[PDB]
RNA sequence: GUCGACGUACUUCAUAGGAUCA
RNA sequence: AUUCAUAAUAACUUUUCGAAUCGCAUGGCCUUGUGCUGGCGAUGGUUCAUUCAAAUUUCUGCCCUAUCAACUUUCGAUGGUAGGAUAGUGGCCUACCAUGGUUUCAACGGGUAACGGGGAAUAAGGGUUCGAUUCCGGAGAGGGAGCCUGAGAAACGGCUACCACAUCCAAGGAAGGCAGCAGGCGCGCAAAUUACCCAAUCCUAAUUCAGGGAGGUAGUGACAAUAAAUAACGAUACAGUUGUAAUUGGAAUGAGUACAAUGUAAAUACCUUAACGAGGAACAAUUGGAGGGCAAGUCUGGUGCCAGCAGCCG
RNA sequence: UAUCUGGUUGAUCCUGCCAGUAGUCAUAUGCUUGUCUCAAAGAUUAAGCCAUGCAUGUCUAAGUAUAAGCAAUUUAUACAGUGAAACUGCGAAUGGCUCAUUAAAUCAGUUAUCGUUUAUUUGAUAGUUUACAUGGUAUAACUGUGGUAAUUCUAGA
């Protein structure tokens, strides 16, 4: 038979979902954020989590070492990239100081409310599922995605949309065919 | 309007031919035909139509670009003679064989197999005991 | 039931259904068992012929 | 099992190869032929996942019934053909000579190579011994026999044989100071000088050897090809001479060219 | 035979103490 | 490291091998003859080496059990000599010999819902458990036994017998092995298609071409996983600057339908896209839990008018 | 276990105790089930029994065609293209499936063959024994005559 093809979780239950504090808190992430479910904060959780193991992991590693420099070094690359950390901030002490709500500002959805192109984070996000939003060239429908620094700049309204220069909709055509009929 | 570029390009004399990747920019338009890429790039590497292949073509996600690949064949007969058969029934150099289902055919062997000889004695045998 | 078997028959030729399929129909109904039922084990029935 | 087999999934395949695990279900067999399996390219996975020149297997044996590929300059048909170390292969419609030699990483390099180049190849003597009616033979790592060897040729020496006649043109001893490349092992594709064998009987005899940034490192003798005097190889040498450079390193390199 | 011993599985009884106030 | 490679002498052999084979082409010598010579390949053939393998093999490592303490040795158990047999070492077997071999550092016997490993889970670390199941190796083809062929089989989609089942029959005979792919029974209670194809991966052959339920493609119970729609922006209205709308304005879009093209061996689907596709956006999101309130209603109890049960029923 | 809730009396604090609340994984099952990518399908310790179909065949210029086969023809009065059947060669000992037996057995790492077989591939290797080329000591397919209810049964010439 075929070779296996990899597959993995990207997120896990808290350890103690029902401390009021922890409800509080989601709540008012997904009321900043317009995130749909206590899943995908969770899933920013979890890849948290994971990056700040790792940064703890190679802390415990006695300075100079060729695996701490190589990892961390490629590490605080990432976060750099992607735009949580701060170009100043390039330590791995910082990245163990890192939250979940620097990730969920770097969300494709934060980021089109943020540069104006929506009224809210909903309204947002109801622009990027109806394929409004162009990164480059490229439209873009995910609202998870994670926008780099280098792809801040180019966020704008996709050549294909009625808002981008396309033509209308169909409500918009439709409305102005029974006008003129 | 249309653009198409060849890139990777590859010159196979052992196949006797070019192989390259076909990217497509059609603003305003669904996708371009294979029958229209093969006509331009036959027009644009000076060759008969006959002689250019391309399949493997998807339009990438929101539409205005497609990536293909792409053989022009040094003339019309290297093509007929390395192309593969399904190919060629698609731009219509050659006719498709039409066969019975591989469960007739498998069924037909397995009585066949049971023979042996022509038959033909065994044919006249049951005729004369019957 | 919960996967109840359930046969699809295409179309009609010569007043007649698909070779196939038919003969998949046919093999599920000659395999098949019935239950035992309370009131017709318990009483005389006949369909007039 | 109740015979040889004649199958090989492809997680079982050769890991230098390289080959995709979700392409297929099976990869090339090698045949039988002159090198071992695992230490063995294929012609399909030389022709089409090194040099992308055909497209499928079938275009593979397309090409090869056109008798275009040579493999030590005699023309091969099969598509599983054990193609190995220091074999020359020739495409002539294309005009181009590859000798398949290990880079760093371990994995069979396309290093293409003149045609003077290409004439010749080199063979680690694997045995001398006589035959029938007295007559001395050598045995090289190819499987190739060459009757009438030099009387001064002896075990792990390497003769340089010409692929016209396969006939022994010159040869080196194995002796300390000798340019040595690396066959086997964790340390395969590297090149180095002999610094000391240290020699075991009944055992395996491990050799040092001595890099060009003076990094030293030890290896069985079975895993050891000279291949000529220090900084005069008999051979081209692939891109980057057989230097293992540290993943920072690669990582800068890397940087500085892109 | 509402039999004895053992093994196994369960049920149940033993929780309030100090300080202030009325 | 050898009685090794190799060589020599004397013979021996129901005794082998040393081309009575095939395709394409028609070159060179001459004393001019269908004379002499001659190219590129295929297939066979002895031996050696190499490759694919096989067989045997050295060291160390397995869960529970001591209320299993002695076991093996008559019928090989430990070893020696010679033989037989094997491809070959060897008690592998035979004949004759000795009396040996294992064990509280647990032999031997018993249990195993015991194929072994790479691996999986958990855990802070030590540990504990799982591993039929994508790779490797072993064993089996209903249960024992024995073989032909062949380089390779103790083969079972090869054969013969026996045991158990079981099909056809004119009763004389004949034919069997799904722990292969589909699909049935095992209950009276249940679960993938008796689908398409060799296009990719590789395998077999005299062989580029034929074959391949190996394998791929699609279909089919939410296996396990990734992303993610079910509305967004306003005005008006009503009620205690908050809440509620079968109120209202024109903008957005995919679920779905569908020219087309792409995709594919051919198809379906995905990615694209003309034209349709939204106010109850009825294009009608679910699974659980908690708490009410209502009567000319019903039942039970009693320090009056109350309390409990409860209330789809007045 | 932790956290949180509740009870421990005539009431309120401070202790203590008691009850419920944690977990993924596994089995069985219930309700719901729109889109994209992707992927698996065991289990009565029953390795229990199977209707039906398929799953192993194979020909190049290069072993054997007077098929009373096809089509081309005087490129062919030995044959010459293609080619059923049969002989010959190879494969069928690979692949796929299941985990019954098996407790120093298998298997893992590591050794040995100076202890042996090896189709095939690859490289070498054979002037030493009517020939302008020997037989049936011979048959298949095929022609023709037949038996059996029946089979991938086969008898004589
Ligand atoms: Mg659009
Ligand atoms: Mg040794
Ligand atoms: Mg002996
Ligand atoms: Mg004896
Ligand atoms: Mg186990
Ligand atoms: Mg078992
Ligand atoms: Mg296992
Ligand atoms: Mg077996
Ligand atoms: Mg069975
Ligand atoms: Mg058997
Ligand atoms: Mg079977
Ligand atoms: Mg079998
Ligand atoms: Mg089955
Ligand atoms: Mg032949
Ligand atoms: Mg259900
Ligand atoms: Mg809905
Ligand atoms: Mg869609
Ligand atoms: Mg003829
Ligand atoms: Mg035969
Ligand atoms: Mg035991
Ligand atoms: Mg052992
Ligand atoms: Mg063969
Ligand atoms: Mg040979
Ligand atoms: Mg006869």
């Amino acid at each position: 038979p075929r070779a296996p093809r990899t597959y993995s979780k990207t997120y896990s239950t808290p350890k103690r979902p029902y401390e009021s504090s922890r409800l509080d808190a989601e709540l008012k992430l997904a009321g900043e954020f317009g995130l749909k479910n206590k899943k995908e904060i969770y899933r920013i959780s979890f890849q948290l989590s994971k990056i700040r193991r790792a940064a703890r992991d190679l802390l415990t590693r006695d300075e100079k070492d060729p695996k701490r420099l190589f990892e961390g070094n490629a590490l605080i690359r990432r976060l750099v990239r992607v735009g949580v950390l701060s170009e100043d901030k390039k330590k791995l002490d910082y990245v163990l100081a890192l939250k979940v709500e620097d990730f969920l500002e770097r969300r494709l959805q934060t980021q089109v409310y943020k540069l104006g192109l929506a009224k809210s984070v909903h309204h947002a996000r109801v622009l990027i599922t109806q394929r409004h939003i162009a990164v480059g060239k490229q439209i873009v429908n995910i609202p998870s995605f994670m926008v780099r620094l280098d792809s801040e700049k180019h966020i704008d309204f996709a050549p294909t949309s009625p808002f981008g220069g396309a033509r209308p909709g169909r409500v918009a055509r439709r409305n102005a065919a029974r006008k003129a009929e | 309007a249309v653009t198409i570029r060849t890139r990777k390009v590859i010159s196979n004399p052992l196949l006797a031919r070019k192989q390259f990747v076909v990217d497509v920019l059609h603003p305003n338009r669904a996708n371009v035909s294979k029958d229209e890429l093969r006509e331009k790039l036959a027009e644009v590497y000076k060759a008969e139509k006959d002689a250019v292949s391309v399949f493997g073509f998807r339009t990438q996600f929101g539409g205005g670009k497609s990536v293909g690949f792409g053989l022009v064949y040094n003339s019309v007969a290297e093509a007929k003679k390395f192309e593969p058969t399904y190919r060629l029934v698609r731009y219509g150099l050659a006719e498709k064989v039409e066969k019975a289902s591989r469960q007739q055919r498998k069924q037909k062997k397995n009585r066949d197999k049971k023979i042996f000889g022509t038959g033909k004695r065994l044919a006249k045998k049951v005729a004369r005991r019957n | 039931y919960q996967g109840a078997k359930l046969f699809y028959l295409s179309g009609v030729i010569n007043g007649r259904y698909p070779d196939r399929e038919i003969l998949n129909l046919s093999r599920f109904i000659s395999v098949m068992k019935f239950r035992p039922l309370k009131w017709r084990n318990e009483h005389p029935y006949m369909l007039a012929d | 099992a109740r015979g040889p087999k004649k199958h090989l999934k492809r997680l079982a395949a050769p890991h230098h190869w390289l080959l995709d695990k979700l392409s297929g279900c099976y990869a090339p067999r090698p045949s039988a032929g002159p090198h071992k399996l695992r230490e063995s390219l294929p012609l399909i996975v030389f022709l089409r996942n090194r040099l992308k020149y055909a497209l499928n297997g079938r275009e593979v044996k397309a090409i090869l019934m056109q008798r275009h590929v040579k493999v030590d300059g005699k023309v091969r048909t099969d598509t599983t053909y054990p193609a190995g170390f220091m074999d020359v292969i020739t495409l002539d419609a294309t005009n181009e000579n590859f000798r398949l030699v290990y880079d760093v990483k371990g994995r069979f390099a396309v290093h293409r190579i003149t045609d003077e180049e290409a004439s010749y190849k080199l063979g680690k003597v694997k045995k001398v011994q006589l035959g029938k009616k007295g007559v001395p033979y050598v045995v090289t790592h190819d499987g190739r026999t060459i009757r009438y060897p030099d009387p001064n040729i002896k075990v792990n020496d390497t003769v340089k044989i010409d692929l016209a006649s396969g006939k022994i043109t010159d040869f080196i001893k194995f002796d300390a100071g000798k340019l040595v490349y690396v066959t086997g092992g964790r340390n395969l594709g590297r090149i180095g000088t002999i610094v000391h064998k240290e020699r075991h009987d009944g055992g395996f005899d491990l050799v040092h050897i001595k890099d060009s940034l003076d990094n030293t490192f030890v290896t069985r003798l079975n895993n050891v090809f000279v291949i000529g005097e220090q900084g005069k190889p008999y051979i081209s040498l692939p891109k980057g001479k057989g230097i293992k450079l540290s993943i920072a390193e690669e990582r800068d390199r890397r940087r500085a060219q892109q």
